[PDB]
């Protein structure tokens, strides 16, 4: 039972741990802290398929 | 005054520490993982919520200070909890009758409202006679609410899922009942309100329309609506359970009015019962 | 597999079109999915 209980409270943490991330991620976007990074970045000049 | 420069730097203090909370509970991600946790029951955080205010302006409404708004918000928190609440907690989709069945609840109490208000000034209670309305003990009120709550949760309990009961050719009946229903409470309250010159004094004895065929019309009207509606989420036994409370409660105030108005008016209404024995259904009882 | 869950899976989102559903990523769809913790998968009909 305790193990079972265990898996249980693990796999809650983890779909926790992934949804807190999201929140994160669009929260910190909207102040201008993640512009400049990868999920804001800013336009350049274009590429060709080669 | 120094108090005032005192008691203004407490009030600073104590505005930043709020601020502060409420800014360190919104941008953290966390609470925002939380507390849109929540957002799965948006359909019970409204028809909840709502709940209290109508007792609370049902408490305002017996103390005797209450808008329009919230005497209809009464009567609207007793027909939405009564209707929409009981299928919505048992099968957790509310799609079709229903909806339909909360919109013909309210689409049939605001019929006094309409004839008392074309043939009148306002909505206003006007000075009659103590003696012209009749009253009934209050534990037989709270126990006709508390069985028709009762026979409604049953109807949602005993009634087959939304979408199992039938639709097309069968679906044209409860129609059928539905507006029999309306016409008959209608042409019933228009031929009641006709007489009257205050709000309840009957001047004469009315024998037309639905009076000619049953003695206590708007009752009968009244209860054929919740007979339609424990047909529409097809629940004969919620059926039978309201036609015994209902028959029970409205035959004794129906006993009470006529031995008033037979007092008061006599031979005619003597003469008109003759006429039409049957009291609240058409020749079954 | 006799599941009675024959075809119960998008009538559900018809019923409660009234719920909440949050963004999930989509490589951990792929691993997620990969160690079997799935027993649902309704698509959209446009493939977006
Ligand atoms: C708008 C009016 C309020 C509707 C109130 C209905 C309601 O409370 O229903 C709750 C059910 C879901 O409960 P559960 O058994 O899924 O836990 O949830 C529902 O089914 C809600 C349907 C809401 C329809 C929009």
């Amino acid at each position: 039972n305790m193990e079972e209980l265990e898996r249980k409270a693990n796999v809650q943490l983890e779909r926790q741990l992934v949804m807190a991330s999201d929140w994160s991620r669009t929260l910190l976007t909207m102040r201008g802290k993640l512009k400049g990074t990868e999920w804001d970045p800013e336009t350049s000049h274009r590429i060709n398929f080669s | 005054k120094p108090m005032d420069v005192v008691k203004l730097t407490l009030l600073l203090s104590i505005l930043t520490v709020a601020a502060k909370k409420t800014l360190t509970l919104v941008l953290d991600p966390f609470f925002w993982m939380y507390f849109s946790w929540t957002w799965l029951f948006w359909p019970w955080f409204i028809a909840v919520g709502l709940a209290g205010y109508g007792i609370y302006c049902f408490r305002k409404h017996w103390l005797g200070e209450a808008n329009a708004f919230e005497q209809l918000g009464i009567v609207t928190s007793v027909f939405t909890w009564l209707t929409l609440v009981p299928p919505a907690y048992f099968n957790g989709y509310l799609e079709g009758w229903p909806y339909v069945f909360f919109l013909a609840y309210h689409y049939f109490f605001f019929f006094n409202v309409s004839v008392r208000k074309r043939l009148y000034g306002d909505f206003y209670a006007r000075t009659h006679d103590p003696k012209w309305d009749v009253n009934t003990p209050l534990w037989s009120r709270i126990l006709f609410g508390v069985g028709i709550m009762v026979g409604h949760w049953l109807a949602a309990f005993e009634g087959p899922e939304l979408h199992r009961l039938p639709g097309g050719w069968a679906n044209v009946g409860i129609w059928i009942l539905i507006v029999i229903t309306m016409l008959m409470h209608y042409d019933s309250t228009l031929y009641l309100a006709r007489y009257s010159e205050k709000v309840v004094v009957p001047t004469a004895v009315v024998q037309f329309g639905p009076y000619r065929w049953v003695r206590h019309p708007i009752y009968a009207s009244t209860m054929l609506l919740f007979a339609a509606y424990c047909t529409a989420l097809r629940a004969p036994l919620s059926l039978l359970f309201l036609l015994a409370v209902c028959l029970v409660y409205y035959n004794k105030k129906a006993k009470m009015e006529e031995e008033l108005m037979v007092e008061s008016f006599g031979q005619s209404y003597s003469d008109y019962a003759d006429k039409v024995r049957h009291k609240f259904i058409p020749f079954v009882y | 597999r006799t599941s009675e869950t024959e075809g119960t899976r998008a009538l559900w989102i018809s019923k409660r079109w009234w719920r909440y559903r949050p963004k999930l990523p989509y490589t951990y769809f792929l691993q997620k999915l990969d160690s079997s913790e799935v027993a649902a998968v309704v698509f959209t009909e446009d493939l977006k």
